[PDB]
């Protein structure tokens, strides 16, 4: 035993003691049992928000032509520097132009950019923001985010996802590059930072499930067909509730699978909005605990996905100390689409297949062709075998990687 | 048999508010009933060195060992402890204040016989 | 001190406390003095499963051709899929074949399947398991793998190392691929999942020692005349046992040389099947822990070698909680290699230089000429210096860069 | 609560306890809120020590001459092998040449080697110390590290900055190297283990401001304006001392910036030589701590920077419980420079521009041109505005990603 | 030899329902019949602020010393505690609710001798 | 000196076999030949809730102030309390079932003096 | 003042050799002088399950409440209980050999009052 | 109220030096003047298993139940101990080196009454 | 029922200051007036061996039995200690100096029967 401790207060000296919750200030271990982390030590907030190289700092306004909305200075909430852009539009768009004093080759390039949503209104309180490149030829390639409330709430970076290219765009001569939205009644967004990544690797999907119905089984053995990983959504407090949802050893069952993973996604489906910060990190804390009593380990267990794609700093802050990465919900092909590096583990988002394949494999086709990442996501008790079928021999026949998210993280 | 009921002895308490900076309690077991005390808690309105003492002389502070016990810090409650002194073995506690201005000490405990 | 924490039973608020052992349901520390841990948060055993592209996938056995053997779907007992290929021999060999639409380019690729050892039985209870590309010249290269018992029982990848290749073969024109086997008087093995990986980097080297001769002496100072890391698989028991082991200095010693490192081979050196899980998991907890006081820290402690060789998934499930990465032992060029990028970190072979140095100076240059790793061990006791001068040499000659196992699974 | 655990001494059943301190030596926890590490599980003292091939190797003399000094075999105070190569002179240069056999191809080569001081007097105690390559037209390529006392104490690998190059220098072509100093009364040096790593991918800048003075709010904004990442080398005892340093809630809103980021720099400055171990020891633990209670995590606290760039083998030894790297300080172009992968994260030294910006511009544009990083660093305090934005344009201008440290390490 | 069932000393209590958002259980050891308390219990509602105070005066609180010992939040028992109170020394302890809404208090533990 | 044998004070158990899902066992110090009582142990058959309860009558349980003390999961003893009612101060410990299901509660203590 | 020797009240003990797989010592109070214990201490030879049990029967046990306190795996000493039985409120302590095989088991504590 | 200095019950101690090493203290109760004791330290000079044995016979150990409570390794103390015997009940508690060399073993506690 | 007071049995200290570099503080239960001991506190100016000893004699220390019961380094108390000492028993504590330099040491506790 020894004698006790220096000090004064309680002190003892034990041998063996249990205890359900400890709290010190000081912990000195010489031999630590303790796998199962709550609280992460990464931060992973900032540490990829200053990755590859600032092509546009909206420094100096000058380079940039209003071809429709307006462009002014900010100069008081600023993301990076002296200045960001505050684009302002009335019952219209807002597209602003940089023409390049030489062509530029933006092969293999993938492109991100600070924004905040001020204001956003009329058919949505949300557009879609495109970074769009114009050859000599004016072609355009657009590349696209979305400004949404929530996540757009305060600054935060978006890592763009391919949208669309005109017939002939190369690639090699760019001459202009566009910021530009959707039409809407009233528009205040702020941007500042764009940057420029090197995403020249292999073209990527990582495939999730949510909210663990018992359809998993049958996507298990179809995306089983081909090695395609499927991380699984799990929310914990879901499991045995009915017949609907997977049953405990089902869950076990299907991680115990080569290709199958689990990644939190809080005990009991907590929304963003819908409840409290504190309820969200209870949620999160005890689907991690649960979960890590199920089987999921370090790596797979430090991913999050937001309940409902429901998400803003608020909630990042919280999930930080918790998780590395999460992702929202969106239902276009740009949408699973980023550059194979990151600036935001964050803000990303995942596209639908509940409502049709089109857009999640025009996605998975995209990332082949233009060297990203898709990541691409549905509920199984809205997707039919054959339209899973249809999505896992387009992952299949696509120049592709199937990759986790464990995979993914660790590449940044 | 006989049943007692058993009453717990003596409380002893010390007191002092607004120490100034460098200023302190000395807690002596001559104010004590029994001589000597056994000090449980410590009451610190912000930080403080805590201090045991042998005095030389029987009756009056004059240092011959002395232990600085423990420093604490900011403002609580140093709970549990079983600091002793008698007045016969001429052992004194003193609290002295570290804070940077003026605070408030409370420190509690029982009387313990010679 | 504070007041008592809230709640029912036994609470306690203390300043300083010291215990042997503290069991806690959660711990809250503010600051953590904790580096030797026992209990790893990672579980690497199916981190590595879905690297790369699956080529061959068993869920349709019309491509395939039984040359000799035979060949049926296995649909109850799937690794992946809805479906995994019995493979079955009566007093011959097994040789399956799959025609490539088109001729494939397997420049820098590097092969895996899943495997598991129903029956084998004759000669012995192991065959070599072979992948063979063959060109259209029917010229083969062969790549290959170990289906034994232990690390066979249940299902579980093989990264395949290369063994041979006919002359003039053209690996930008594979026409057709083979799975074969060694002839034996029953065969009864499960492959699925066969794998593509990219392997183009440089070809590697890994030395490992095991169980602390005296003799390690000698051979860190052989390998230092080239820089060639050596890992000591060490057993903490085994240390001034001896005039035939290391002492404790001398280990401490050694480890404190920039190319020498320790990984745990377990206290006493408990292999599987001779002791239970049980006793192994104590072996190797004690080994973890007596190794960390002898200052091994984290990368390094994370490895461990299989003692004698032996395990199963049983092992590598106990070992998992421990370990990231382990190895097993075998005497054939193709046992020290793998492919760059692993899909298992627990199945992979050494080969032994104990009984001449031939077949692991052939595994160095074989690394070199197919970029993989070759991973090559002794006990020091049984191999000559010449015979280390002669195996660090051809390190040295051969175009491999000498690597750790740290570095190794940081590259997964 | 349950019954009292197994065991003689004091056992003892809990439900909540507090403490401020805990020594356990087992501690197994099921959920552990220890996010805030101060004693960290990753040795990184050897780990990059075998990064590369060893190309001069010093176990046979034969193929150097030295030119000026003189070369004598070590086999006593050895780093790698049997031998070492001490380089004595007096009065004089040191330089030793050795001729390749054929001509080298060092093409995006960095250069690293194992260096101790035994004694260097006259001008200085220290001396850059030189590898040259020359060409067949004699042209010389220089890169240099500095033998200096303190971290020339013990054996430690220098990462070779470039330093200079002859006008139409082949290193396609290089037909001797060698190895060099400085003009001094008396040299006594021993080196080793010569060493080729590959840097050919793209340079590399890392900004470290120190000592949290006022001027790195306009540092920030000025860095900003390029998105180049700043690493504050922060000791949190100077915060709101005084006008001329940070405020806690300025400190605050810095490292909430994107681009900002804090490593530790101790508590309040302790630097090697001026205090004992064990008060440089309880520097920074408690500059950990503090750091960690205003927001600064696990990758950007596992980075620490030596006071007044004081250091030893003795700090090396203790540091490395608590952070994986740390940085020296410099004057020279070739201070900043190291090759992309380091084979020392401890010994590797950091330009200043508080005395004028050219040397550390010279370094940008050094490490666009050769394929390198630099570690550039100021005292806000002693730099112009004007100043800091002549090197951030140099930075954006230059071929060159601008990093974090954190992201440094993960490439290693 | 004699042998004697030993009962433990009196049980002490203070408590309230209902104490507004900013209001105090005041516990004083003048309710004790030995006239000295060690609480050992405080059940809290909600959030409060335990307080320890010395009077000037030898029948009425009037503030001269007082340390904040510590805040609970929420519901729940800080079991297993000494805070000691007694009437000679004029030590009181508050219990002060800062919950935002009304609070059921019970503090429990037992009279001590003076 | 003299020599005493000490034995400890009157054991005190409440219990209830098959309390059904939301039922409770009220301990009631009452029941306790001193009027009052410290519970150690909870002995839970499955899960509880257990609440410390003023009552507003002298002899019957009429709530005034109710404070829910802690809540206990599964099978398992609460080991190590000091949660105290006497009967002058109305004070009544409520252990209510949470479990689904029938489950069995033994409380066992000691007896104190009022 | 009076001083006297206060010498720790009556020893109890229950134990038996060789328990076979699925048998039990039952401690019961009965055996104690004073009608209640408080087990210490089990030294348990190898794996048992503790159990708290109340009889419907003043005299023998006819199981009413039962619960399963916690379960001991191996071979030690399970020190510093305090589970607490009595023969008036008819309170059994069965520990249970669950190792496979004939075990030794040692109970100690302490008589106390009814 | 009657106030009555309360000292604490009979010490206890069992002592060798150079015991030999496989050979065993064995701490027999009979030794004690109140025929039990309650071993709170066991300073022990290098390595030693404790065990509690339950004899046959009345006065002299012959072994019927036996379970190795700890081992302890190296040179320390342990505090903080409740293990009990007595002579009625035949129990002993042997600590038997294990050291590889001979060592010193000093027990102390305190005596009960049976 | 009868009530008592129950004060606390007899203080017990040994200090020294000015202790050279590897002289000791010999406490010795022969100069308690029951003539055993328990130390609970030792005061500690700088790094102390503590050392429990047997004597072969009954008034004097040669030394029998001897352990090394802890090391304390720099300056503190160790709180909360129960090593105990009888002059029948020959038992003696000795806190040896080992800082490098004179300290003072304060060891406090309380006087048991024999
Ligand atoms: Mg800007
Ligand atoms: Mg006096
Ligand atoms: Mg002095
Ligand atoms: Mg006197
Ligand atoms: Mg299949
Ligand atoms: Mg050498
Ligand atoms: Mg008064
Ligand atoms: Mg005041
Ligand atoms: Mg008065
Ligand atoms: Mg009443
Ligand atoms: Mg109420
Ligand atoms: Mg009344
Ligand atoms: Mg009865
Ligand atoms: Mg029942
Ligand atoms: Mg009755
Ligand atoms: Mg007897
Ligand atoms: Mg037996
Ligand atoms: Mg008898
Ligand atoms: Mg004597
Ligand atoms: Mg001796
Ligand atoms: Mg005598
Ligand atoms: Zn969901
Ligand atoms: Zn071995
Ligand atoms: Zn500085």
């Amino acid at each position: 035993t020894g004698l006790n401790p220096d000090g004064l207060g309680r002190t003892a000296a034990f041998s063996n003691t249990s205890a359900e919750s400890v709290s010190a200030v000081d912990a000195t271990i010489d031999r630590l049992y303790a796998q199962d982390r709550i609280e992460i030590p990464t931060d992973s907030r900032q540490l990829f928000s200053t990755r590859g190289t600032v092509l546009r700092n909206f420094e100096d306004l000058s380079g940039w032509t209003a071809n429709i909305g307006s462009l002014s200075a900010e100069t008081s909430d600023v993301y990076v520097g002296s200045q960001s852009a505050r684009l302002t539009a009335s019952s219209s768009a807002v597209d602003i132009r940089y023409s390049f004093g030489t062509a530029q080759d933006f092969t293999g390039k993938g492109f991100s950019m600070a924004l905040k949503r001020i204001d956003v209104s009329g058919s949505s309180d949300s557009t879609p923001i495109k970074i769009r490149l114009v050859d000599g030829n004016t072609n355009y390639r657009t590349f696209s985010a979305r400004c949404r409330p929530g996540g757009g709430d305060e600054w935060g970076r978006r890592d763009f996802g391919f949208e669309s290219e005109d017939t002939g765009f190369d690639v090699t001569n760019v001459q202009t590059m566009t910021v530009t939205t959707n039409s809407r009644s009233s528009i205040d967004i702020l941007v500042d930072d764009i940057r420029v990544v090197d995403s020249s690797g292999t073209g990527q999907v990582i495939v999730t499930i949510d909210d663990v119905h018992t359809g998993d089984k049958t996507a298990a053995e179809v995306f089983g067909r081909y090695g395609i990983p499927i991380g699984l959504a799990a929310n914990a407090k879901f499991l045995d509730q009915s017949s609907s949802k997977l049953t405990t050893q089902e869950f076990k069952d299907l991680l115990a699978k080569p290709h199958v993973y689990a990644v939190n996604h809080g005990y009991n489906h907590y929304d963003y909005g819908s409840y409290s910060i504190d309820e969200i990190e209870d949620d999160v804390i005890r689907g991690k605990y649960e979960l890590q009593d199920l089987g999921v380990r370090e790596p797979n267990i430090n991913h999050y996905v937001y309940p409902s794609g429901n998400y803003a700093q608020e909630s990042i802050d919280m999930l930080s100390n918790y998780h590395v990465m999460s992702w929202g919900t969106g239902a276009e092909s740009f949408d699973a689409l980023t550059p194979n590096q990151l600036t935001s583990p964050w803000h990303n988002l995942r596209c639908s297949f509940d409502s049709g394949t089109a857009e999640a494999e025009q996605a998975v086709n995209d990332a082949a062709t233009y060297n990203q990442t898709a990541h691409i996501y549905f509920h199984s008790d809205n997707v039919t075998q054959s339209e899973m079928e249809s999505v896992a021999q387009t992952i299949n026949s696509a120049d592709v990687t199937p990759i986790t998210l464990m995979d993914f993280y660790n590449q940044q | 048999t006989d049943t007692i009921v058993n009453v717990q002895g003596s409380f002893f308490s010390a007191s002092a508010s607004g120490v100034a900076d460098t200023e302190s309690l000395l807690i002596d077991p001559q104010d004590a009933k029994f001589g000597a005390i056994e000090i449980h808690n410590i009451a610190h309105g912000g930080s403080v060195d805590v201090e045991l003492l042998t005095s030389s002389d029987d009756t009056e502070l004059v240092e011959d060992a002395a232990v600085t016990l423990d420093s604490f810090t900011g403002e609580g409650i140093s709970q549990g402890n079983q600091i002793e002194a008698s007045d016969n073995t001429n052992t004194y506690i003193r609290i002295t204040n570290t804070s940077g201005g003026a605070i408030d000490i409370i420190a509690t405990g029982r009387e313990v016989s010679q």
